């Protein structure tokens, strides 16, 4: 309930399971991942504008983001 | 799943099955472990485009999936080693078979991704014993 | 995120895939779960999860039921020792019957032994001889209740089908030769 | 003709019999607490104490029988969730069924209960067990540790957390949530005065082998940032992590669970602790290490060859049998029999997930009673005749019957004969040893089961028979019904648990 | 439960009969510090909550800030020579040419 | 630290190690002020040996104050201290100090054993009488009783509300950029 | 985020290709959108309703059975005991006999019924 | 053949006649213990000599360093002392012909993907 009501995860778990990892990651996980995404996306972006145009990158092929 | 069908059988259907080469699952294997994300990306797409143009009178209902096309390319690239094209369609007459399984599983029976990585991973399998040496 | 544990050896690793070189100590979690920790742990690593939780399951099964055979072999063997006087007993014995019970031995089956000690290939067979038992099972529709579950709607269309297969395996002419 | 309904009732049942047992000893320290201004029995009739017995007995009670049916449950579900997984072939479909939690009680500590045999097997054991030490320890509870009348129903919660749950941390926690009720038992229950150094012996050893367990959780959770005990299918550990890691949960576990060289501390406690706590103790709090083990090597996939613990197991049964013959003393002879049942409950743990488990299971079952009865035999002798030592006891038969036959009935089970969950454990055991190094099983059987088993029947022979011809005027009367039936309660279980389903074995 | 004005007044209840049971006075003895526990115990509590909420968005906040110092700090703690490799050399431009805009 | 195209990708905190320190510092200064308001609540004269332990066997509260605030420093599982322990060596392990943990775990187990001995002489014939003696009766402070009671209560559930605290020890210690 | 319907116009891509990616039945869509592919959400809602009524009853009839067991047969020693039976009247000692009887039985039946899957549609032939 | 006179190094009683010890290790009991009263509350005074042999074993201790080795036979204290080496070692043989042959081998097996015994594995909406 209330004192658990800030995270799914049970405080003992999130007090004990998690050593150094970023607060960030544990909370908000999904703009952790796009900050650390960011120029991906960009790079994505160009991508399909290419190739939308004729040209046809192949170098940032391998960036298809979903989150 | 890895059973052949007995081409001379006294009844309709009769199966025996295979062992796929050691090779053969160690690329699999492999595959499977560096494009995880990618088969996750397009569960996660297929449910976000279903609910976004679910509905008949949706103004996107007549794109169905089509975000989804670049998920499933990235991840037949990525499966395939960047090699026998750079999208599903370019997939080789071996395969297209467990290709159109696939797609029937994935996008019109929407049967659980459980089920089509079944097929995805059969048309990895059918370009791997077609190729042999050209993927290792 | 999954971590790594720092290295101390101080052997130079080579990825001929990405064309670079590194060194024990020096690699971070990423660099040491891409070369280190990658080998296999299971029989059929290609397979997912629930694939390989099933090829699992049908692997128990599939001792399981070697086991059955060689019980069922014994209790055959009992049967004919009962059955028949000990004149001529081995005189029949000396068929299939002995030759099964040989070829059903500890190496093939594991009786109580406590692991069946298989290669990766060996399970796969053994699976893939339960999928083939499974498979003639079900083409006929033998596992509703025991073996399988089902709805009535299920049911139903099951017994459908069993019937034009039977009905078509009826029409069917016998095989020559 | 497996239907959801099946499914959502057993849920539903493991779910609220936690409930259920958390809310009665709510209530039941709610009203202990604040109908006295001090916390200690009023030497009268009216007395809290009385409703505080009956509360603890028959919540035990009601929740063992709906353990019972929960149980139950769980096979039936179990079995047809195999079979849902197995019988169907075709590509296309696939076994995907989402339960929707209950709106009326929230999960505890936010997490979804899991549920195995093994689990379920050592809450039973921990059930029974309970129920049994609770019934002896009454005598001892009198004016001051009345508190202590919660301590198994605290047992009890907390194995149920510890076994129906997910999570690698909270399971960890369980597991060391143990020490501080049995420690304050031991140490404020027991009347003998050895007992206060018996108590410290007792949280060293064992606080050594948490320590180990806890380096080994720390090397997993600092590697492997994940919780939920399954997330390591998709992690392997080094070669050096892998046998570092068993090394410490073999060594931490067999600190709980008696291994040679560490059973100083259980001969101890089993010798100065309350006869009521001895039975607990042994039955129970010495299995849970061992589920701890399995589970932490069978999540773990480990390269290296175990033939150190299989010695260091067979070591412990062969010191153990081989003392047996020079105790004198009931309860320390019941003690390194206990020592030596574990350690090849243990042995039986030592080939990762194979089938030697399902004897271990077995085995862990068939000792929890036996200990228990066994003890409880000790704590009769003990109460009755005022000594636990052969030389001061003998002829029991002859004044006590009852006890004398109880005796004999005990040592021919222990024996091992054909029919009982003791046979069925050591024949799992010894053929799978066979296969595995046949000179070693055959050492272990000679061993275990003539030279210890003639040490241990030495004593009891000696004490049941003979000529009590001395202080005829102190000499008691015989056993009580309450005596009486848990004897014969541990005597059917030993004997009709051999016809449990055998899909589970 | 959810509400922590709650929960914090249960607290206070509770402790208020523990602190009687340990005196070993009557458990009625003093009524008016009922109340007053409760009262307290809410407030504190509710504040803390918002506090520890503040807390979490604020190092949440500060993290994003100590990423850039991890960057440059690794770049900095880079040994003699590592500074201009191949594995480095790219990065180590970025942080010191594109990133002096002043 | 992970580089993907000159992107670097951080998993680690660096300011945890500092927030660990404090919360062990915070958890020990908690336990000594159990303690010491226990011992403060009673007589002071009477304490002045390890046998003098015996002289805590008053009445219930004092009596199990005391013994859960030894274990408490012992490092039992359940108890305050064994946060800090167990974090501390989660950190260790983290940062891939096996020696480390050794002598930490050395260091323990001979600290445990240290403080638990003193539960032995804990043990008395009869019960003590350590409280001075005001009015012509024993003075029993409330106020030190309730705030010994808020510290038992703590160091029984700091597991519970641990989450909390470290939140809190990791944003004071997130402004230090080290 | 680059996925998503925008920039996307059905000339780029083939007939094959739309087809392929095109959005099936209504009803299949509904129900890949509301997980009731195999089973609803009323269902299993239904489901553990009856179970929750079930683990209260079968808890409720333990419960009253063993306390009223307990009190019935704890009044004293086996004279006692029989002394305050026979003076009991006969209402008395049928509901003393009954009634621990019935609440295990009910319990025990209540249990056995989820287990025993009578009511299935296919019984026939 | 063991006697008292001419046993040396076997320890054991000797068969003369002796004074009953004027000073043994006692039963103590917990201060404030509760008294056992089953079977009527009725205690016997305890025989000196089975006493002292209850407690006697307790309290035994090695007079001088390195006397365990001495005391009884040596050669049977060394075997004793050297058995869990010839264990492993016989195990480590038997391991040898397990190898060799093809059969089961002192490992931690890992045929399930840690998948516990008979676990229930579910998925929530
Ligand atoms: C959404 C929220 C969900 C979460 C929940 C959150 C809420 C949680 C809390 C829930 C409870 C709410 C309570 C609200 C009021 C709180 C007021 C307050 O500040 O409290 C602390 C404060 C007490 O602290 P303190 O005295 O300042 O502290 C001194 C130190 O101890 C130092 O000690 P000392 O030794 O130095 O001195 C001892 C003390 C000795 O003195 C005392 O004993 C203290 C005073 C006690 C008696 C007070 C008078 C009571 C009668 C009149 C009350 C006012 C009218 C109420 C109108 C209500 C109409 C509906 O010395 C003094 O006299 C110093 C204080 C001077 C007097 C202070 C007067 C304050 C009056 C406050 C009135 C509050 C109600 C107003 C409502 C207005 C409505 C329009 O006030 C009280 O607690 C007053 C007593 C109230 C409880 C009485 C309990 C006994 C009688 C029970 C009778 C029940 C009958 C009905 C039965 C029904 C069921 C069958
Ligand atoms: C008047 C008070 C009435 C209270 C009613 C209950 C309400 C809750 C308590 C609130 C009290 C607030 C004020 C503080 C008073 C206590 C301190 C004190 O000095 O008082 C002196 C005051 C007067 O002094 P005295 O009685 O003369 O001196 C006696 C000494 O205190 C010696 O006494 P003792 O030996 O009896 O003390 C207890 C003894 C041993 O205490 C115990 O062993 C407690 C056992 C609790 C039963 C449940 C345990 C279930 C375990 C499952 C496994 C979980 C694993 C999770 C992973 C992480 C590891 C935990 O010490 C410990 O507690 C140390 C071990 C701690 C183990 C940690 C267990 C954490 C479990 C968390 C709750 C789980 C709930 C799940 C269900 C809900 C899901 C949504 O003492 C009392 O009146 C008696 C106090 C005894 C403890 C009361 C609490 C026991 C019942 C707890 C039920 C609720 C669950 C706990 C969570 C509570 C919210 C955080
Ligand atoms: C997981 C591990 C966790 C470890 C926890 C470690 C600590 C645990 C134990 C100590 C905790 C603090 C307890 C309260 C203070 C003690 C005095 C007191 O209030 O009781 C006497 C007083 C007794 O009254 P009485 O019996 O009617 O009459 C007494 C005398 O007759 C007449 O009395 P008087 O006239 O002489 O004096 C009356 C005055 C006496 O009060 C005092 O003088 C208080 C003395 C303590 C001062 C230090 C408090 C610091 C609080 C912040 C957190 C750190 C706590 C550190 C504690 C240990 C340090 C050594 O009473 C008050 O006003 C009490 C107010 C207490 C709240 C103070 C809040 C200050 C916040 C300041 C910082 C704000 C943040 C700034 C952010 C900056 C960002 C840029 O108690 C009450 O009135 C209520 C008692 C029952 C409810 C107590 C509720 C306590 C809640 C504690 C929450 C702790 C934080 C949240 C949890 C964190 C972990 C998850
Ligand atoms: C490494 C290669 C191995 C393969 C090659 C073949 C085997 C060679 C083994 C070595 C044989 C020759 C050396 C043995 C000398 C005696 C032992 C010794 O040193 O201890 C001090 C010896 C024993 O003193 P104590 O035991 O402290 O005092 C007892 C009093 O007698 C009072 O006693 P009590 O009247 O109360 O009666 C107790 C008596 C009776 O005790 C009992 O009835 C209880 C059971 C005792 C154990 C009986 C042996 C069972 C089978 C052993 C299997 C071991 C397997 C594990 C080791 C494998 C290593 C390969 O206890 C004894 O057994 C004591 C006698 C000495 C031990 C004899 C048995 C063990 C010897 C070692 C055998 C090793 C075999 C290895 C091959 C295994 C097959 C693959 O002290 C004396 O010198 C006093 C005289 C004792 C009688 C001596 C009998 C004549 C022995 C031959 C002498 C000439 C040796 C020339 C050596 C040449 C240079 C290399
Ligand atoms: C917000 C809601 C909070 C709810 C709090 C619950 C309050 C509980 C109060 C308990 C009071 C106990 C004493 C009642 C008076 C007894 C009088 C008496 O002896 O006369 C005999 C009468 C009747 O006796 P009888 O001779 O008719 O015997 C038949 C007994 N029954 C009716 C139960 C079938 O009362 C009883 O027998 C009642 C016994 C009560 C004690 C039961 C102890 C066992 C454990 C349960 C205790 C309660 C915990 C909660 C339930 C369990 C967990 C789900
Ligand atoms: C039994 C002793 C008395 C009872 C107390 C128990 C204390 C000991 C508990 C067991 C500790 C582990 C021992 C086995 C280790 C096996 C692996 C190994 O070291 O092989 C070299 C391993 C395995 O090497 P490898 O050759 O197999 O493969 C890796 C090879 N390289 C690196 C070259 C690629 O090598 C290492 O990486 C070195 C690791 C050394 C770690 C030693 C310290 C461990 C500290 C944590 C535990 C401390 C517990 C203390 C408890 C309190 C004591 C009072
Ligand atoms: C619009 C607002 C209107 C508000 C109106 C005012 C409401 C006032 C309500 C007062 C309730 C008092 C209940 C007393 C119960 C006593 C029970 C009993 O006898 O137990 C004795 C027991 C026993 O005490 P004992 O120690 O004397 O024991 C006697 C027994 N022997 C002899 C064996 C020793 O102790 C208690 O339980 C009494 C102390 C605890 C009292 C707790 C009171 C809590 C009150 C909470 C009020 C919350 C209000 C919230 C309002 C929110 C508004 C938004
Ligand atoms: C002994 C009867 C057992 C009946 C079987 C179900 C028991 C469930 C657990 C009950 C525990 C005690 C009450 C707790 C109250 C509380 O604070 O309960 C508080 C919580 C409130 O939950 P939330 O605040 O989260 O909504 O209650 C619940 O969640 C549900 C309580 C139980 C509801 C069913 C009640 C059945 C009544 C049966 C009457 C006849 C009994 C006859 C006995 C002889
Ligand atoms: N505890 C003992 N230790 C050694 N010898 C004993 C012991 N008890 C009896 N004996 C032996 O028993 C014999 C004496 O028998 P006993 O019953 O005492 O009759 P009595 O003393 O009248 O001869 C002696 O040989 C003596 O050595």
């Amino acid at each position: 309930g209330v004192w658990s009501n800030i995270h799914p995860t049970d405080k003992v778990t999130l007090s004990f399971a998690n050593i150094g990892r970023p607060f960030r990651l544990i909370y908000r996980p999904e703009i952790f991942l796009r900050d650390q995404q960011a120029k991906f996306i960009q790079l994505e972006k160009e991508h399909i504008e290419k190739s939308k145009k004729g040209e046809f990158v192949e170098t940032t092929s391998p960036l298809v983001l979903w989150n | 799943m890895f059973l052949n069908p007995v081409k001379d059988s006294e009844f309709d259907d009769e199966v025996k099955g295979f062992v796929p080469s050691e090779g053969e699952v160690r690329f699999v294997a492999n595959k499977n472990k560096e494009c995880g994300y990618y088969l996750q990306g397009i569960e996660q797409c297929r449910r976000k485009m279903v609910q976004l143009a679910g509905d008949s009178s949706s103004q996107f209902h007549s794109l169905g999936f089509l975000p989804c096309k670049r998920l499933v390319d990235a991840h037949y690239r990525c499966m395939t080693d960047d090699k026998f094209g750079s999208t599903i369609e370019e997939v080789p007459e071996i395969g297209l078979d467990s290709a159109q399984k696939f797609f029937d599983c994935t996008f019109q029976q929407l049967k659980p991704m459980q089920s089509c990585r079944r097929f995805f991973d059969q048309v990895v399998r059918d370009v791997y014993r077609a190729n042999g040496s050209q993927l290792i | 995120a999954f971590g790594g544990f720092r290295q101390t050896d101080n052997s130079l690793i080579i990825d001929d895939r990405r064309k670079i070189i590194l060194n024990t100590r020096s690699l971070n979690d990423f660099q040491q779960k891409i070369y280190l920790r990658n080998f296999f742990t299971n029989y059929r690593p290609d397979l997912s999860s629930y694939d390989y939780f099933a090829f699992k399951e049908k692997l128990r099964i599939g001792e399981l039921f070697l086991n059955e055979y060689r019980k069922r072999i014994n209790n055959e063997v009992r049967r004919a020792a009962i059955l028949t006087p000990t004149s001529s007993l081995r005189e029949k014995m000396n068929h299939k019957i002995a030759d099964q019970i040989l070829d059903l031995s500890s190496p093939h089956v594991r009786g109580a032994h406590f692991q069946a000690v298989r290669s990766w290939t060996d399970a796969s067979k053994i699976v893939n001889y339960v999928e083939e038992k499974q498979t003639k099972i079900n083409k006929y529709g033998l596992q509703f209740p025991l073996l399988g579950n089902m709805t009535e709607e299920q049911c139903a269309s099951k017994e459908d089908e069993v019937y034009q297969r039977l009905l078509k395996e009826m029409q069917k002419p016998p095989k020559k030769a | 003709m497996f239907n959801l309904n099946t499914i959502y009732l057993s849920r539903i049942f493991i779910e609220f019999n936690f409930y259920f047992l958390f809310f009665l000893f709510l209530i039941s320290s709610i009203i202990f607490y604040f109908s006295k201004i001090i916390s200690i029995q009023n030497l009268n009739q009216n007395s809290v104490f009385n409703f505080l017995k009956l509360a603890n007995i028959f919540g035990i009670l009601i929740s063992f029988f709906i353990h019972i049916i929960s149980f139950w449950f769980y096979c039936i579900y179990s079995y047809n969730l195999s079979l849902n997984i197995f019988s169907d072939i075709n590509l296309y479909n696939s076994n995907s069924i989402e339960l929707l939690n209950n709106s009326l009680l929230p999960n505890y500590f936010k997490s979804n209960i899991t549920i195995d045999f093994f689990g379920l097997i050592l809450l039973t054991l921990a059930y029974i067990v309970g129920f049994v030490s609770i019934l002896a320890l009454d005598t001892r509870l009198y004016w001051k540790n009345i508190k202590y009348i919660f301590s198994f129903t605290i047992f009890l919660l907390i194995v149920y957390v510890y076994v129906t749950v997910s999570n690698i941390l909270l399971f960890f926690m369980c597991y060391e949530l143990l020490l501080i009720p049995s420690f304050l038992i031991v140490y404020f229950v027991s009347p003998s005065r050895r007992a206060i150094q018996a108590s410290l012996y007792f949280v060293i050893w064992t606080q050594l082998g948490s320590l180990l367990v806890l380096i080994a959780i720390s090397y997993i959770i600092s590697i492997t940032n994940t919780y939920e005990f399954n997330d390591l299918k998709y992690f392997n550990f080094t070669n050096s992590e892998s046998t570092i890691i068993i090394f410490l949960i073999f060594l931490g576990f067999g600190f709980k669970a008696p291994i040679w060289p560490f059973h100083y501390w259980l001969t101890k406690t089993h010798v100065e602790a309350p006869s009521g706590f001895s039975i607990y103790l042994s039955g129970f709090l010495v299995k849970t290490a061992l589920y701890g083990f399995y589970k932490f090597n069978t999540s773990i996939f480990i390269d290296i060859d175990s033939s150190i613990f299989i010695a260091i197991c067979i070591m412990g049964v062969v010191d153990s049998s081989l003392k047996m013959w020079g105790q004198t003393d009931l309860k320390k002879l019941v003690a390194y029999g206990t020592i030596q049942e574990m350690n090849i409950i243990y042995l039986a743990f030592c080939w990762g997930d194979s089938c030697a488990i399902l004897g271990g299971i077995l085995f862990s079952a068939t000792h929890a009673f036996l200990s228990a009865l066994m003890f409880f035999l000790v704590d009769c002798i003990y109460r009755r005749y005022h000594t636990r030592s052969l030389v001061e006891v003998n002829g029991i038969l002859h004044i006590t019957p009852n006890l004398g036959l109880s005796i004999l009935f005990m040592l021919v089970f222990f024996s091992g004969i054909p029919g009982t969950i003791k046979f069925i454990s050591e024949f799992y055991i010894f053929s799978g040893l066979l296969e595995a190094s046949p000179f070693i099983c055959f050492i272990l059987m000679l061993v275990a089961n003539v030279l210890g088993l003639i040490g241990f029947s030495k004593s009891w022979f000696n004490a049941t028979f003979g000529m009590p011809k001395k202080n005829t005027k102190y000499l008691p009367m015989d056993l009580s019904f309450k005596e009486s039936y848990i004897i014969l309660y541990c005597f059917f279980f030993l004997f009709i648990f051999s016809y449990f389903s055998s899909i589970f074995f | 439960m959810s509400s922590m004005l709650i929960w914090g007044a249960c607290f206070g209840l509770f402790t208020r009969a523990a602190a009687c049971k340990a005196s070993m006075i009557p458990l009625t003895t003093s009524p008016w510090k009922y109340p007053k526990y409760m009262i307290v115990s809410a407030v504190t509590f509710y504040y803390f909550d918002w506090y520890r909420r503040m807390a979490l968005e604020q190092l949440c906040y500060n993290e994003e800030k100590l990423e850039r110092y991890q960057i440059r700090a690794k770049l900095q703690s880079l040994k003699i020579g590592e500074e201009l490799s191949d594995a480095y050399r790219e990065s180590f431009f970025e942080h010191a040419v594109q990133k002096n805009n002043i | 630290m992970s580089i993907f195209s000159n992107i670097w990708i951080n998993n680690d905190l660096n300011s945890y190690g500092l927030s660990i320190l404090l919360l062990n510092i915070i958890n020990y200064l908690i336990v000594f002020m159990l303690i010491l308001s226990v011992i403060l609540l009673t007589n002071l004269s009477k304490f002045k040996s390890l046998n003098q332990f015996k002289e805590f066997n008053s009445y219930n509260f004092i009596l199990y104050s005391l013994i859960f605030s030894l274990l408490s420093m012992a490092g039992i599982p359940p108890l305050l201290g064994f946060t800090g322990k167990f974090l501390a060596i989660l950190y260790s392990s983290f940062k891939s100090q096996y020696l480390l943990i050794l002598f930490m775990t050395i260091l323990n187990i001979f600290g445990m054993y240290f403080y638990i001995q003193n539960l032995r002489f804990v043990v008395k014939k009869n019960k003590s009488s350590i409280l001075n003696y005001k009015n012509y009766y024993v003075n029993i402070n409330y106020s030190i009783t309730l705030n010994i009671i808020l510290l038992n209560f703590f160091n029984f559930f700091g597991i519970l509300f641990l989450s909390d605290l470290i939140i809190i020890l990791n944003y004071i210690s997130s402004y230090i950029y080290i | 985020m680059n996925i998503s319907y925008t920039g996307l116009k059905l000339e780029d891509y083939s007939d094959e290709v739309i087809r392929k990616y095109k959005f099936p039945n209504s009803n299949e869509l509904e129900r890949f959108l509301n997980r009731e592919q195999t089973l609803t959400v009323q269902q299993h809602k239904s489901a553990i309703k009856l179970a929750q009524q079930d683990f209260f009853a079968v808890a409720g009839l333990l419960s009253v059975g063993s306390l009223s067991y307990i009190f019935y047969n704890s009044v004293g020693g086996k004279v006692i005991r029989d002394r305050i039976r026979a003076s009991r009247t006969k209402a008395q000692k049928v509901i003393v006999l009954a009634l621990a009887f019935v609440a295990n039985a009910a319990a025990l039946i209540i249990a056995r019924n989820a287990i025993t899957a009578h009511n299935f549609g296919w019984q026939a032939a | 053949n063991y006697h008292y006179d001419f046993c040396g190094r076997a320890y054991m009683g000797n068969p003369a006649v002796q004074s009953p010890p004027k000073e043994f290790f006692n039963y103590h009991y917990v201060p404030d213990n509760y008294p056992d009263a089953l079977s009527g509350f009725r205690i016997a005074y305890r025989d000196p000599f089975e006493v002292q042999h209850v407690f006697a074993y307790e309290n035994w201790e090695y007079q001088y360093d390195g006397q365990w080795w001495s005391m009884g036979s040596l050669a049977c204290n060394v075997l004793f002392f050297c058995t869990p080496l010839f264990l492993y070692l016989i195990l480590q043989v038997e391991e040898l012909n397990s190898e060799k042959r093809g059969g089961t081998s002192n490992k931690f097996y890992h045929n399930n993907a840690g998948f516990f015994h008979f676990q229930i594995y579910d998925n929530k909406q």
